[PDB]
């Protein structure tokens, strides 16, 4: 995979401190504020 | 219910988007790609010289 | 570390259910890495991570 020869020479992809799913309780709450 | 229409059938919506991660895995590509040129030395293969 | 058929690297050999065609030697990713090999002595699919 693309990631894969990345991950192979050096090259890494930290993960994004907020999981998606975390993500979606946010635009859940603004959301569900602003209704 | 018009939105869900569009995004259904639009990939050009998400353009600024996908850009974003096009470009990335670009120039990621292009700085693999960048290991296997010569730059003048005799090979691309560290060992290898 | 390993080597096959002269072709060197380092990796971590597996068993893998790509399915070369007969004369082939290589596997091979998007990046020109050496992704995946076959085994000479026992015909096999071997990734290379």
């Amino acid at each position: 995979d693309l990631i894969c020869a990345q991950k192979f020479n050096g090259l890494t992809v930290l993960p994004p401190l907020l999981t998606d799913e975390m993500i979606a309780q946010y635009t859940s709450a603004l959301l569900a504020g602003t209704i | 219910g018009k939105i869900q229409d569009s995004l259904s059938s639009t990939a050009s919506a998400l353009g600024k988007l996908q850009d974003v991660v096009n470009q990335n895995a670009q120039a990621l590509n292009t700085l693999v790609k960048q290991l296997s040129s010569n730059f003048g030395a005799i090979s691309s293969v560290l060992n290898d010289i | 570390n390993f080597n096959f058929n002269g072709l060197t690297g380092t990796g971590v050999l597996t068993e893998s259910n790509k399915k070369f065609l007969p004369f082939q030697q290589f596997g091979r990713d998007i990046a020109d890495t050496t992704d995946a090999v076959r085994d000479p002595q026992t015909l096999e699919i071997l990734d290379i991570t």
